[PDB]
């Protein structure tokens, strides 16, 4: 019939259970209306992620062992263009997708992060080189002067 | 600006909640040997009342009621019991006699057992239907006044399960082992009888253990030159060795130390995935609990990678477990869906739980709060009629242990508002659980409460710091609490005791500790 | 035995001694010592037959034969009762209380414990008193007042067993009214190492393989990794340990005594490997003879370094066994000596045996029927001194029985003088073992007489050939003697009798093999 993804901030998001049950903690969850707390999850972020089963409900993803056809898949069409959001609501959209352990989500939605963080410039990794602290001062002295010469 | 003691806590609470509410409060009977009693007569006429106690249309209502209720405990054991029905007959035929072979006394050992597996797992009101309150009474002279409902139907299982017992020793089954031993020890596991008498079931098992390796049987897969009857029998006797790995692992301790499982169902070993997935499904989700609670004791974290492994298989026997076929004319298979469901709900927490507490990944304080309120739902709604007695089963008394402690312990020390609300659910839930546990339902109230006290105790002193590490009287107490039952679980004073004329010989928060060890004693919960 | 028309080679001697050593564990090891043929539809067992049978067993001991019991012990018995309960000087109050709460009506368990061990004292006082101590401490008139046997037999005609093997199970008996299995405590363990130096594990095999199964899951249960006296604790916990330590070689003592294949839980293996200061003597020598006769029943045989491996360290243990001092009027010290000595001389023997059968070193038959001479004028010796209770300790039973089928079946193939001299030594020294092993020595000689006949079909009937495989009737008997003993310890049948309604359903060379096995049967040295 329908279950209710109740979000963290209260609001009630009535899903279509064939569409729903692509979330495994759900479909797992209905083997007892049936509502279900999502607690760390926004509401516009649940939204995303249900208006993204809404379109993968008819689409056949790989079988969540794999070397080849989960690391060497690309993103769809729509999963690059429905990405394209704030980088923390982004990071937020993965975390939904590890809690309610929709793979597939999590498979698309963070190749996107891989391909930010590779394919960066090079100036912006001079740039952020002890954002986090990671070296001593001395040492951070020493990697400065070893590449001193060039630039 | 947080709270920094609490990861070095949890890593004590991984410890805590092997020495109390795994081996300190199920697997410890503290006797002395001066004190107990030892005769042949006082039991030679009271297990003869309790056989004299039932009848024979009793016993065929008993063996109906397992035979409609209950196809989740004695199918993978005894197999089906329209072959035991033969035997009911035979025993009552041959009650009057005077000359038992040992074939005919351990076919009336396992069907005692049966017998006493079915008085556990009896609702009230259908006992009430079969048996009688007042003869009982005049016998045991005791408060006459005390239905069935408010503890006597414990009464009369443990005195069946002495009964099957009794039997048993009249076979002089240490001289003549055979499988009939096994299954019904297999039958008695089901029960609280490894938690009413927590060193004879280790002694029992393992003579079960001693009879099963005396077939010298590794292989259950039926070979290409065997008997057609043999082939049969290594099935039945693979089922049964997978339930003796599952009834043998739930006794693992310091006072058990003969064990039989030896395999891995992750990642030398000797006998898995050899066997078709029929009830060694049962087996297979407590291996993957195996793999998670061999790193209480132990002092080192699991590896992510196994942790991972776990949620796999956790996921593929949720949709193996939904897999299984939906025969609701049989009232037995939602009984084995409530197992096979529970305990992955029960390894779905515990997994959790080692997340939140050894490496604090993605809102796993969330999953335990979630998996939590599944093992609820679970069994509140077994509240309803006709499958109330599904939470007489042992492993609810443990999970709800495990799960109300956690959650007590981790009250205390995080000021949270779903954990809260979390264990005010598990109080009212824990006060609900069936009354057929008797005093360890009662030992578990008694250690939530002192947790709650141990709550209230926490806000109370303020915290000592010392800049490398923390001060507390709520930390000494949990400390203590361990080297308590450590000393209570330690065979060795005993040893002393027993060897022959040998005699055992070895501020601010000392006083509030020796208080609240004085008003609220940890030893309260092993009698 | 053998790896067409006749023929004369040898190739039947190499393949034929490596047969040999799975003949000697299938018939002298396990079928005629550790295989007791049951049948559970035919065995009756209750509580009303042996409960009287034991009242009668303790009103006839009356108080002063006790203590004269256990002078004899103490003055007569000090290398078998040092193993297990240390000194017998502590026990004389075990035995003063137990004849002072002999009258009361409740029993405590920590008291029927003691008086369990002391009657294991009893049976082990029963079993080794010559006839002439015996026949003035006890009277012979109530046993046959009360059993009904024909009245003209004295004791040494088959009337000591029978009061020993009753003994025993009043001992057995008492740790029956304990409920040992729900109150563990090494008492058990203790009298049970008491029981095991008699023939107690020989007349109830599988009995005593349980009962040392719980004497493994009871000292398993105190948690002693390390024996050794450390500094820090109590010196009563090093006391402890110490006893303890020389608790644990008695126990992978009697171990390795019973390994068979009805005995599957090993405590042996925790322990480390070769490859007071006495007591570990017998246990570096029962844990050479270990590593020895590890190698019958596996088919890798042994290499040349570690047989003299064994060699070097049997030397080294053959100075120290001879190096033991011992007092001619202190009889202890003489028992003592001729257990270290008849041990040491039984590993040199099988030593040897070893290296004549997977190797045929030259000048090495010599030394086997050397150290058979050696064991020969060990066990003649004892009748010359007045200490005939000496040949009564199953050892040499195990090595009689070893060394005469060795010495049959080397005299049937091949042919010596001085092979049959002491062959003939042999025999007359197999009639003239002491009365008190009973059945065991009938069925010994009777194995004794049968490779005697075995040895006229080899010479009245010509060996065949095949060029390389070579026919034989008498290589045909003595692979069905193996293969019928592996069909009686066969356990399949028993657990398809108790898995329920499942019942089993299953030239001249042919003639002479049918008619030897139709006149002297294989079967009729089991019980
Ligand atoms: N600033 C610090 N050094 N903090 C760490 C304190 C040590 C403490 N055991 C943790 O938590
Ligand atoms: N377990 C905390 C606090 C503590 C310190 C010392 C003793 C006991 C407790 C850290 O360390
Ligand atoms: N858990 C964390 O890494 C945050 C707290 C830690 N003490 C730092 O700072
Ligand atoms: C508890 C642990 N010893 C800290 O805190
Ligand atoms: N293990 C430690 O000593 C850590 C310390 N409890 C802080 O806080
Ligand atoms: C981890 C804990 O030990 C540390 N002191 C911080 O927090
Ligand atoms: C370092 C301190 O803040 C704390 N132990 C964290 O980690």
């Amino acid at each position: 019939s329908n279950v209710v993804l109740v979000s963290g901030e209260g609001e009630r998001f009535t899903v279509d259970k064939k569409i729903a049950e692509r979330s495994l903690l759900l479909k797992n969850y209905l083997n007892d209306e049936i509502v279900m707390p999502v607690p760390n999850v926004r509401s516009s972020v649940l939204q995303k992620v249900i208006e993204w089963a809404e379109h993968h409900r008819d689409s056949n993803f790989p079988d969540e062992d794999d070397d080849d056809s989960r690391k060497s898949a690309p993103v769809d069409s729509w999963d690059r263009e429905f990405l394209k959001v704030d980088q923390e609501m982004l990071y937020e959209i993965i975390l939904a997708a590890n809690y309610l352990n929709i793979k597939p989500l999590l498979d698309a939605g963070c190749k996107v992060v891989a391909e930010m963080i590779r394919g960066r410039s090079p100036e912006e990794i001079r740039r952020t080189f002890n954002i986090v602290n990671d070296f001593t001062p001395e040492e951070e002295a020493a990697i400065r002067r070893e590449n001193e010469w060039a630039e | 600006s947080s709270k920094e003691y609490l990861p070095d806590l949890l890593l004590f609470w991984q410890n805590y909640e092997y020495w109390i509410t795994n081996i300190g409060l199920y697997k410890t009977k503290q006797r002395d040997l001066t004190r107990t009693p030892a005769n042949l007569d006082t039991d030679t006429e009271e297990c003869m009342f309790w056989m004299n106690y039932l009848q024979k249309d009793q016993s065929f209502q008993l063996m109906n009621f397992a035979m409609e209720n209950l196809g989740a405990l004695y199918f993978g054991s005894i197999g089906d019991i329209s072959e035991l029905y033969l035997r009911v007959e035979q025993y009552w035929d041959r009650r009057a006699d005077k000359n038992h072979s040992v074939d005919g006394k351990y076919w009336d050992a396992l069907i005692w057992s049966v017998f006493t597996m079915c008085i556990y797992y009896m609702p009230v009101e259908k006992l009430a239907e079969i048996f009688s309150v007042y003869p009982l009474h005049e016998y045991l002279g005791s408060n006459k006044r005390l239905n069935w409902e408010d503890g006597m139907q414990l009464v009369m299982c443990q005195n069946f399960a002495r009964c099957s017992l009794f039997q048993l020793k009249q076979c002089d089954f240490m001289a003549h082992p055979d499988i009939r031993l096994v299954q019904a020890y297999l039958i008695l596991a089901t029960t609280t009888f490894p938690y009413d008498e927590p060193l004879l079931a280790n002694s029992l098992l393992t003579q079960c253990i001693h009879t099963f390796k005396n077939f010298h049987v590794d292989d259950f897969r039926p070979l290409l030159n065997d008997d057609p009857v043999e082939s049969i029998a290594k099935v039945t006797l693979g089922r049964i060795f997978y339930r003796l790995c599952g009834c043998d692992y739930l006794q693992s301790g310091p006072r058990k130390p003969i064990a039989l499982h030896t395999e891995v169902s992750s990642l030398n070993v000797d006998v898995y995935r050899e066997e078709n997935s029929t009830e060694v499904l049962y087996w297979k989700i407590i291996s993957l609990d195996r793999d998670l609670d061999q790193y209480l004791n132990k002092s080192s974290k699991p590896p992510l990678k196994t942790l991972d492994a776990i949620r796999r298989e956790l996921d593929i026997f949720q949709y193996k477990v939904d897999s299984l076929e939906e025969d609701f004319r049989s009232n037995n298979s939602r009984f084995q869906k409530f197992i096979a469901l529970f305990q992955i709900s029960t390894v779905s927490w515990k997994l959790f739980k080692m997340y939140l507490i050894y490496y604090d990944t993605a809102d796993s304080l969330l999953k335990v709060i979630h998996y939590s309120k599944v093992i609820i739902s679970l069994i509140v709604n077994n509240f309803h009629a006709k499958s109330e007695f599904f939470n007489r089963h042992p492993m609810v008394m443990q999970t709800i242990t495990r799960v109300v402690s956690f959650i007590s312990f981790y009250q205390i020390f995080v000021e949270s508002a779903a954990v809260k609300q979390l264990l005010v659910d598990l109080t009212e839930l824990t006060a609900n659980l069936p009354t057929i546990f008797g005093s360890k339902l009662d030992k578990l109230v008694y250690l939530t409460e002192r947790l709650s006290k141990l709550k209230l105790l926490w806000d109370k002193v303020q915290l000592l710091d010392s800049g490398d590490s923390f001060y507390h009287p709520v930390f000494k107490i949990l400390q203590n609490d361990i080297k308590i039952i450590e000393l209570k679980n330690d065979e060795m004073f005993s040893l002393i005791k027993g060897l022959g004329s040998l005699v055992p010989l070895n501020s601010d928060f000392r006083t509030i500790v020796e208080e609240f060890q004085s008003e609220y004693n940890i030893s309260d919960i092993l009698s």
